[PDB]
């Protein structure tokens, strides 16, 4: 019946651009984990 | 506003003309002729 | 087949009534041996002769050629050979083993074992055991036997799947054993414990082999073709090579302190694997290889006549020369848009 | 056991004085030269899906994105060929 | 040229030219020109100061005083002693690049470096090390010095794609990076290694957690992209990916399950899985989630996400008990429900919760 499109990775940009960063510049993974998780989830 | 977005098409550039440089990467390391090693000590168990 | 005067090893399969022999450095044929008047079933191989069986009757080869001894008295045909210094051990259907100097040609001793109670399906000799030779049984049992003495020196209870495949590991007291279940056990004989155990989901073992090139890397074939690399330090899957020969895998073997690797099949072919890559990824290294399919049609091509051409159902065509076996040449697979072909490989 | 004048025993001979060695001799003998053919003793020697050998990519209930899997097949109106549109 | 190709494969960094002449040296803070004008005793005080100078930063370098930056190491030269010898010092140098690799960017690290090239020629013997130790810093130029020290030159060498960084003097980029990682296996196989690795040497000191920080964000940065990057994920490369996600889940650091939390979450969402792999890979998340107590929330969330994406059935009935006794489950979940949808969790808890009451 309803279909719904999962986030997917290379869509959202705030994932992206934390991907696109230098690693020395980056922060610690937890941050990274919970971001990314976190958007990985569907919002209601 | 403007002036962020032009500094994110910056940075862009710069990943870019260095991705060019260095390449694309999809090449690995080729493949090198093998010769036996000669004079190989083994085992006889007719002795045993 | 090590050799003596030549440090070099000598490969040898069987090939209907007869066996060919190459040198492992290129694969080139050294030899072709004389034939003999039934199907060869058993072979075996010390260095000195090479052993064939063929009936009831087993004989000894002496330069990759010739036979010079020939073994009579069993009435049952033959499956297993063992070669035992300057004595040779044969083990019948019905279950007869008999041991045999093989110069003077008599028999040293006849051992009898029950058929329902023990059937032997394997056979090894332990590296370093002084007149000791181990036996596995369908029915799952292994008894280990003093030949001088004529003694059961003890008796393994062992599992109930079945023993298919024993093979001797890089160490003084361990073995390897193979199940109809698929499944390899590393056992030491001497304590009785089992170090690991590993587990297959395509058949019996066939054959096991032991990497002893500085890697503690173990091979074990299936009937399907596929064959398992199992890491022995941590006790994982390395990686499986699947689709090795189209047909069951016969013999595999690891070269002594070398990263290479022999197997033969049902197909006609003889393969060579080297582990040199990256992530340890098998790769062909080099073959010898015939028709693997029953031929169609076959004609004389030249008025010269050193040269059959063949067709098979593998959708091949190849010219086979009749005077040497270098001159051997294959026209490839029938393949429209061939271009395509060298995108892709077949 | 004679040592010398066999021909398996006599490589393995070390001086003149082991023509005849006793069993507890051969056997470290026979041992080392095990050892030394082998490089030495392996470290070994003294739920999860890599104890086992299977799959880890399987099929989708849902269409796959991407690339599509076709076969041409014959024409429609193969039994009846015609020119207009 | 086939004499050619034997003499250059039998060529060893033992019988090296350079050893055997000062017409160049090799150095990471100067030319070569002036490289060739320094006598071993400059050297060696410039390592010893930049020892010094790490020692403030962090204490537990005290131990590589001895073995490397002492008189018996000025004496020392690697060619004259036997394997057993140089295998101990490639252990000692592996360990201490293990080290220093967290302060790499910093002048006194440099200081190290160069004395560590000056006297043992580690750009010849212990190439691996020196490149797992410089790869977290890529995008810098001290890397591209590090890499023109090396001699990478043969096609047939192991870090022949790092040629251009080399010839061209520019930073190597992360696409050409997260290529290589997902195309060559063996590279990853590599970062993964190095990660363990690391993770266990550091383990013993307490309070080292944020010494492995920059490293482990950047095996979270590049493996999840290379997920993203490969058309196909095939078996191999999750084969080879999940020991290592075994090793990080029965780990205690936050952030190396974190990472290993990340790549979870991005092999769940690309490929389909077996029922079998889905209910191991959930059985060992929910096994493990209370070790960490600061991570319970999102190894929760990393269920969720792992029984949305896959098929409804593919989780069993083992490791229901544990997911039960988990402190303040419902609470958590709660939370989570304020903000994101918690429904197939629930979807698989009910028909287990009615039978076992």
């Amino acid at each position: 019946n309803e279909l719904v499109q999962l986030p997917l990775t290379e869509n959202i940009p705030a994932i992206s651009e934390l991907l696109h960063t230098p690693a020395h510049v980056l922060p610690s993974a937890a941050f990274l984990c919970s971001m990314f998780v976190n958007s990985l989830l569907l919002s209601k | 506003e403007n002036r962020a977005k032009l500094e994110a098409r910056l940075r862009t550039l710069e990943d870019r003309g260095i991705r060019k440089i260095s390449g694309t990467g999809k090449a690995l390391a080729k493949t090198e002729k093998y010769e036996h090693k000669s004079e190989v000590k083994t085992y006889d168990p007719s002795g045993d | 087949r090590f050799s003596a005067l030549k440090r070099r090893f000598y490969v040898t399969t069987c090939v209907g009534k007869s066996f060919h022999t190459y040198d492992v450095q290129k694969l080139s044929l050294v030899a072709v041996s004389n034939s003999v008047p039934q199907d060869i079933c058993c072979m075996a191989a010390d260095g000195r002769l090479v052993f064939a069986a063929y009936g009831n009757v087993f004989s000894a080869f002496a330069r990759n050629k010739e036979i010079v001894h020939t073994f009579k008295g069993h009435k049952a045909e033959i499956h297993f050979l063992q070669p035992f210094g300057d004595h040779i051990i044969s083990v019948d259907t019905d279950g007869i083993l008999i041991i045999w100097h093989i110069y003077s040609e008599e028999e040293y001793l006849q051992l009898t074992f029950d058929k329902s109670v023990f059937k032997i399906s394997a056979i090894l000799h332990p590296s370093t055991y002084l007149n000791k030779i181990l036996l596995g049984s369908e029915q799952g049992s292994l008894q280990l036997w003093n030949v001088k003495s004529n003694k059961l020196l003890y008796t393994f209870p062992g599992w109930k799947v079945g023993v298919t495949a024993l093979q001797q590991a890089p160490a003084v007291d361990v073995v390897a054993i193979g199940l109809m279940s698929g499944q390899v056990i590393i056992h030491n004989i001497k304590f009785n414990e089992t170090l690991m155990k590993f587990r297959q989901d395509w058949g019996p073992i066939t054959s096991i082999s032991f990497r002893t090139d500085g890697h503690p890397v173990m091979a074990a074939g299936s009937p399907c073709g596929h064959i398992g690399l199992w890491d022995l330090e941590d006790k994982k899957l390395i990686n499986q090579m699947r689709n090795a020969h189209s047909t069951a895998i016969a013999g595999l073997t690891f070269l002594h302190r070398e990263p290479l690797l022999v197997t033969n099949g049902a197909d006609n072919a003889l393969r060579i694997w080297i582990f040199d890559g990256p992530t340890g990824e098998g790769r062909l290294l080099r073959f010898r290889m015939g028709h693997s399919a029953p031929l169609t049609n076959i004609r004389y091509y030249g008025q010269n006549g050193q040269q059959i051409l063949s067709a098979s159902q593998d959708g091949t065509l190849q010219s086979f020369s009749t005077v040497h076996e270098k001159f051997n040449k294959s026209l490839g697979h029938g393949l429209i848009n061939k271009k395509r072909v060298k995108r892709k490989g077949l | 056991v004679d040592m010398m004048n066999n021909r398996f025993r006599k490589d393995m001979m070390k001086n003149a004085s082991e023509s005849k060695l006793s069993k507890d001799n051969l056997k470290k003998r026979l041992k080392e030269e095990f050892q030394h053919a082998m490089g030495g003793v392996p470290a070994w020697a003294e739920d999860d899906l890599l104890q086992r050998t299977g799959n880890f990519i399987s099929t989708s209930t849902s269409l796959p994105r991407g690339i599509l899997k076709m076969k041409n097949c014959q024409h429609a109106n193969a039994e009846r060929p015609t020119v207009a549109r | 040229t086939s004499l050619a190709q034997q003499l250059q494969r039998l060529a060893l960094p033992q019988s090296d030219a350079s050893l055997l002449s000062r017409d160049e040296v090799a150095s990471l803070l100067f030319d070569p020109k002036e490289a060739a004008t320094i006598d071993r005793d400059t050297a060696f005080a410039i390592g010893c100061t930049g020892l010094e100078e790490l020692l403030g930063i962090d204490p537990s370098f005290e131990q590589f005083e001895a073995p490397l930056f002492s008189q018996l190491a000025k004496t020392l030269e690697r060619s004259v002693q036997t394997k057993a010898v140089n295998k101990q010092l490639d252990e000692n140098i592996s360990l201490f690049l293990i080290h220093l690799s967290p302060y790499f960017l910093l002048k006194p690290a440099q200081k190290c470096l160069e004395w560590l090239i000056h006297r043992f020629h580690i750009h010849l013997y212990n190439q691996d090390s020196l490149i797992a130790c410089v790869l977290p810093y890529h995008e810098t130029r001290i890397f591209v010095r590090v890499i023109q020290l090396l001699k990478i030159n043969n096609s047939k060498h192991r870090w022949f794609w790092l040629l251009p960084v080399k010839q061209s003097g520019v930073p190597l980029a992360k696409g050409t990076l997260i290529t290589h990682c997902y195309k060559d296996l063996g590279f990853m196989d590599f970062i993964c290694s190095l990660v363990t690795k690391s993770v266990k040497v550091f383990a013993e000191y307490p309070g080292s957690s944020a010494q492995l920080r920059v490293l482990l964000a950047f095996y979270a940065s590049t493996i999840v992209s290379a997920l993203v990057a490969a058309e196909d994920v095939s078996d191999n490369i999750i084969a080879k990916l999940f020991p290592y996600i075994q090793k990080g889940l029965k780990s205690s650091l936050p952030d190396y399950r974190a990472a290993t939390y990340m790549i979870i979450c991005q092999i769940s969402v690309k490929v389909t899985m077996e029922n079998t792999f889905v209910n191991s890979l959930a059985s060992q998340i929910i096994k493990t989630l209370t070790k960490i107590p600061s991570l319970i929330k999102d190894g929760l969330s990393c269920l969720i996400v792992l029984l949305q994406r896959q098929k409804p059935e593919s989780l069993g009935k083992k490791p229901f008990p544990h997911l039960c006794n988990v402190p303040d489950l419902i609470t958590i979940l709660h939370g989570i429900s304020e903000t994101y949808d918690v429904s197939p969790l629930l979807h698989y808890m009910l028909p287990h919760l009615v039978v076992s009451i």
